[PDB]
RNA sequence: UUGAAGACAUUGUCAGGUGGGGAGUUUGGCUGGGGCGGCACAUCUGUUAAACGAUAACGCAGAUGUCCUAAGGGGGGCUCAUGGAGAACAGAAAUCUCCAGUAGAACAAAAGGGUAAAAGCCCCCUUGAUUUUGAUUUUCAGUGUGAAUACAAACCAUGAAAGUGUGGCCUAUCGAUCCUUUAGUCCCUCGGAAUUUGAGGCUAGAGGUGCCAGAAAAGUUACCACAGGGAUAACUGGCUUGUGGCAGUCAAGCGUUCAUAGCGACAUUGCUUUUUGAUUCUUCGAUGUCGGCUCUUCCUAUCAUACCGAAGCAGAAUUCGGUAAGCGUUGGAUUGUUCACCCACUAAUAGGGAACGUGAGCUGGGUUUAGACCGUCGUGAGACAGGUUAGUUUUACCCUACUGA
RNA sequence: AAUCAGCGGGGAAAGAAGACCCUGUUGAGCUUGACUCUAGUUUGACAUUGUGAAGAGACAUUUAUAGUU
RNA sequence: AAAACAUAGCAUUGCGAUGGUCAGAAAGUGAUGUUGACGCAAUGUGAUUUCUGCCCAGUGCUCUGAAUGUCAAAGUGAAGAAAUUCAACCAAGCGCGGGUAAACGGCGGGAGUAACUAUGACUCUCUUAAGGUAGCCAAAUGCCUCGUCAUCUAAUUAGUGA
RNA sequence: UUAGUGGGCCAUUUUUGGUAAGCAGAACUGGCGAUGCGGGAUGAACCGAACGUAGAGUUAAGGUGCCGGAAUACACGCUCAU
RNA sequence: GCGGUUCUGACGUGCAAAUCGAUCGUCGAAUUUGGGUAUAGGGGCGAAAGACUAAUCGAACCAUCUAGUAGCUGGUUCCUGCCGAAGUUUCCCUCAGGAUAGCAGAAGCUCGUAUCAGUUUUAUGAGGUAAAGCGAAUGAUUAGAGGUUCCGGGGUCGAAAU
RNA sequence: GGUUAUAUGCCGCCCGUCUUGAAACACGGACCAAGGAGUCUAACGUCUAUGCGAGUGUUUGGGUGUAAAACCCAUACGCGU
């Protein structure tokens, strides 16, 4: 999308330009990407208890 | 965009439309710069002379 | 720059008007008051929307203030100001310049 | 009515944080376009500067945002740079001595000026680097600021004294209004009347604006808008011709020998406007912006063809030169190309001009709007005279010109 | 003289107060670690708000004091 | 009209309803929700196959992490005739410390060294977190550049392979 | 007391930058701008000369073969260029 | 049927403010479509082009605030008469603008041949440019000559040698 | 002799505009009529005329009227002293 319309447009590459995680006490109109990510990556393991 | 910075050109022509005038003098100039020393004795010296000429 | 504590110099009493000895000390400002009409008015012109509401400067160009003497006199008591030339450093009864030593490695 | 929950939470008001999600706004100037750079923006020295004064350019060579209780003030004594000749270790250079020494030294810091019983060096005493306000000079509007000059009224320092001293030998070294704060008078005011706090005034300073007569301020736009500008860039044209291109003169050499058949170093005179710069005069209420295709005509600095001269011209081939632009000067591979490069033919594959001829003649590959990808750059929006792909080519029936009627 | 069919050299032909570029103390779309705020949200206090306990800590190295959080 | 968007597939993030994401000036108000993790919401990448390296210093996000740094209003204490002044206490946040790259992103330089020379497996160094692994390439990404070699052609700034 | 102006530009001489420029920048004066008229064919600025309306005379600068008003005047030389 | 690739064909004061012809994509579903219905302007809606939202979109349309502001462009209406400029100074977020001084007009006023003057002369100052100078200071610079090292160095004797 | 049309000699670019410089290959203008742009107000500066003068100003209001006129007027207030 153009930069209008989402916190990810623009740019001449298709790129997000900051980070994706965004603060739970971020807005409406912010919370776009992965909203209070306690980590992020490839999950090397089980998830269980 | 550049302009011109100075000049004098035409100047002088200017100035003596209305001429040079030289300053114009007076019998009796200003004691005004002159030592207060010498002034204040010359007022002394002065009021004598009307009571006197009286 | 360095100047002495004590100064031999005019003092404006009533009971001098002549030379006395005086103590030398720097200035310091001084605490601003919250009561000052000024700082009554920018707290009410502050108040509410509106945002900032009177200039702020940033450009800060100097990097020295000037020097300014209290000599207060030994008699009377009387206070006197002397404004110095700006400098970088200054100090009130320093131990004063030798001539002729040896500059030590 | 029945579960849960319970003075917690909820709700209200205020307080701190977070908050480009959103709002509002800003994002200097000068400038051989603008930008980058620089500061020519407040200043000082020398020169430019044309022997009064004034005087420009992003002119030349430099400097300023400090530094100093002495490097300020006064007095005294003394004399410097350098050189020579002498003295254990000691030598080119240590320290001592004599002679010469017009300053060739020093004087905080640029440069210029100034200075010798000093303005320099060393020593003694000090705080005129003070108080009160006026006048004056520079810059100038004869405003301000800065800086400076000479007095007055005090009080001081020094010196036997005359004197000298209101910071630094002189020429730069810096700051309004509002606000705060300090010193002074301990004075004026708080308006119904008092006292005491508090606040407010008057006079003199400090806190600072370097864009230095002094806004409180980040970008992007190729999605772009408006007012304008030929006061100003991106074509042509014009002036110029460094650079490019072409041609001379001289003749040291080369050429087996021999300067000049053919060449030609060191120099030096020109021409040209098919290079590119320089400039900014014309056009920004628009002169359609690369190249090719088509077609005409012109120049000659002649590649070929005609006729000739020269030769290091035996012949053949070639080379240099003259009159000559009459007549020709091509087919292709790659590239948008201009240019280049190669294959090939040829008598020969010369160079150029005509608004870098020619878009109401074409075409539209390039470039150069809006879509998209990559790389580098940028936190980002986005940028790229980097690569890549896709991207509407409008009108003649008028006048002239021309072709025919 | 008056002209007809053609034609695209010229009329710097026509079409639009240049989109390029600069200037304006003229904007707007967009961005951010620009200046100044802001919905929301979060944290505290007071109010809503009444009624009871029990411990464990702080205040004029351990260990005693009386009140108040 | 495309190489752009979507797409299935892959991966990450949040949330157990007193909730996540989102709406409303407010509300005894709403969407998801006739829903409940094989779900809803928020992102990235883009079929299959094969693989998916190293860096947590920065920015961000996040943490039953330390505490006595910073620290509002109210409250508390002291001084004072009082306005007030001063102090102590002091929430979250910040700061300090940990985690996290299928988060934003990043992945340099020099010297020596093998029995022709050359090269450097090897060694030493500098550097702000680390120093480009597997692959792939003058590629729609390479300035130099019409790179060099081969092939394709009489001739190739094109094409293909290296 | 009040208007307009606060883009200038050219020539001779002095003069800086620059290879130079119909380039950029200063000095003194005169001009053009704001200005016609005679001359330089033509031309903002050069030469002459500055302008009410007319008549006559005389001239400036420049000219007098013809275009074109005015000597195909006078005089001493020089020059022949495919 | 739905679409709209190429001809960069026609047309391009049109049949038409998007059409016509040929060629072409798709043609049983993420298909085409009527009607009803929902979403409304910093809003919607978007398989994402800043697309679409009644020929209007990088913020629709209508009215009003509003004769919005403009240091910028354009225009600014009768005659004669007399006088007649400036593009320079200083300051300004000043450089396409102002203020200021100058130049200009008007009104006069006080007097009436002064005080004067873009001029010469006499007398008397100041000045460091043109020229000149360098067997004068500073700096630059060509050439020999003579002299001297209690020392520089090449040649060669020379215990070593002022 | 005037006027007018024509002829002849010589001369004569298109106005308006911005501009150092316009006939310009700078802009506006096909033509004609009619309309079409320094105004009014509050408060002011200089100057001038007029009235009165250490004062001056009747007009808020009142009185009166042949009725928005004209005529008459106390106390204040303004400016000045
Ligand atoms: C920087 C600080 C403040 C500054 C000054 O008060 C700023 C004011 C100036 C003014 O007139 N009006 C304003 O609103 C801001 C000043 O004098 C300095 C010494 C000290
Ligand atoms: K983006
Ligand atoms: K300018
Ligand atoms: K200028
Ligand atoms: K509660
Ligand atoms: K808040
Ligand atoms: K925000
Ligand atoms: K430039
Ligand atoms: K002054
Ligand atoms: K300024
Ligand atoms: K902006
Ligand atoms: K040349
Ligand atoms: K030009
Ligand atoms: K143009
Ligand atoms: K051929
Ligand atoms: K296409
Ligand atoms: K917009
Ligand atoms: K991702
Ligand atoms: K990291
Ligand atoms: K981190
Ligand atoms: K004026
Ligand atoms: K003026
Ligand atoms: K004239
Ligand atoms: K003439
Ligand atoms: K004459
Ligand atoms: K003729
Ligand atoms: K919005
Ligand atoms: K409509
Ligand atoms: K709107
Ligand atoms: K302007
Ligand atoms: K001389
Ligand atoms: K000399
Ligand atoms: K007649
Ligand atoms: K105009
Ligand atoms: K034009
Ligand atoms: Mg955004
Ligand atoms: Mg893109
Ligand atoms: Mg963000
Ligand atoms: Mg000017
Ligand atoms: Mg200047
Ligand atoms: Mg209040
Ligand atoms: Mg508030
Ligand atoms: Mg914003
Ligand atoms: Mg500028
Ligand atoms: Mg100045
Ligand atoms: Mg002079
Ligand atoms: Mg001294
Ligand atoms: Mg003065
Ligand atoms: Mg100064
Ligand atoms: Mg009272
Ligand atoms: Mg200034
Ligand atoms: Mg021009
Ligand atoms: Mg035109
Ligand atoms: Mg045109
Ligand atoms: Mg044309
Ligand atoms: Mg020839
Ligand atoms: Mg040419
Ligand atoms: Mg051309
Ligand atoms: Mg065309
Ligand atoms: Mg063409
Ligand atoms: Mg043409
Ligand atoms: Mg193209
Ligand atoms: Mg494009
Ligand atoms: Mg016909
Ligand atoms: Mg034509
Ligand atoms: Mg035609
Ligand atoms: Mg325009
Ligand atoms: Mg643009
Ligand atoms: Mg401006
Ligand atoms: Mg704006
Ligand atoms: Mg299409
Ligand atoms: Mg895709
Ligand atoms: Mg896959
Ligand atoms: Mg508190
Ligand atoms: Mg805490
Ligand atoms: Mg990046
Ligand atoms: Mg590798
Ligand atoms: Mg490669
Ligand atoms: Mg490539
Ligand atoms: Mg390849
Ligand atoms: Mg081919
Ligand atoms: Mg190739
Ligand atoms: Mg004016
Ligand atoms: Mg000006
Ligand atoms: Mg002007
Ligand atoms: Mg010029
Ligand atoms: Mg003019
Ligand atoms: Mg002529
Ligand atoms: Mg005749
Ligand atoms: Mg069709
Ligand atoms: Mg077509
Ligand atoms: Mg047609
Ligand atoms: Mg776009
Ligand atoms: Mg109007
Ligand atoms: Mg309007
Ligand atoms: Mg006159
Ligand atoms: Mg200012
Ligand atoms: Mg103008
Ligand atoms: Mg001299
Ligand atoms: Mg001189
Ligand atoms: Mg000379
Ligand atoms: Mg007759
Ligand atoms: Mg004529
Ligand atoms: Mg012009
Ligand atoms: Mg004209
Ligand atoms: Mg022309
Ligand atoms: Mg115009
Ligand atoms: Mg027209
Ligand atoms: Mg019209
Ligand atoms: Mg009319
Ligand atoms: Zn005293």
């Amino acid at each position: 999308m153009n930069p209008v319309d989402h916190p990810h447009g623009g740019g001449n590459h298709q790129h997000i330009g900051k980070a994706s995680t965004i603060s739970r006490g971020a807005v409406s109109g912010q919370k776009a990407g992965l909203i209070a990510a306690r980590r992020t990556g490839l999950l090397r393991g089980s998830q269980k208890t | 965009a550049k302009s011109k910075n100075h000049t004098a050109h035409n100047q002088t022509r200017k100035a003596h439309r209305n001429g040079i005038k030289k300053p114009k003098t007076y019998k009796y100039p200003s004691l005004k710069g002159v030592d207060p020393k010498f002034r204040r004795n010359h007022k002394h010296a002065l009021h004598g002379t009307a009571k006197a000429l009286a | 720059v360095n100047v002495p504590k004590t100064r031999k110099t005019y003092c404006k009493g009533k009971t001098c008007r002549k030379h006395t000895q005086h103590k030398v000390t720097q200035y310091k400002a001084g605490k601003a008051s919250l009561f000052a009409q000024g700082k009554r008015r920018y707290d009410r012109k502050q108040s509410g929307f509106g945002g900032q509401t009177k200039p702020v400067f940033h450009k800060k160009a100097k990097t020295t203030k000037k020097v300014v003497l209290r000599l207060e006199c030994v008699k009377c008591k009387t206070r006197a100001q002397l404004t110095l030339k700006r400098c970088k450093h200054f100090e009130l009864g320093g131990e004063k310049k030798q001539k002729g030593q040896a500059l030590q490695f």
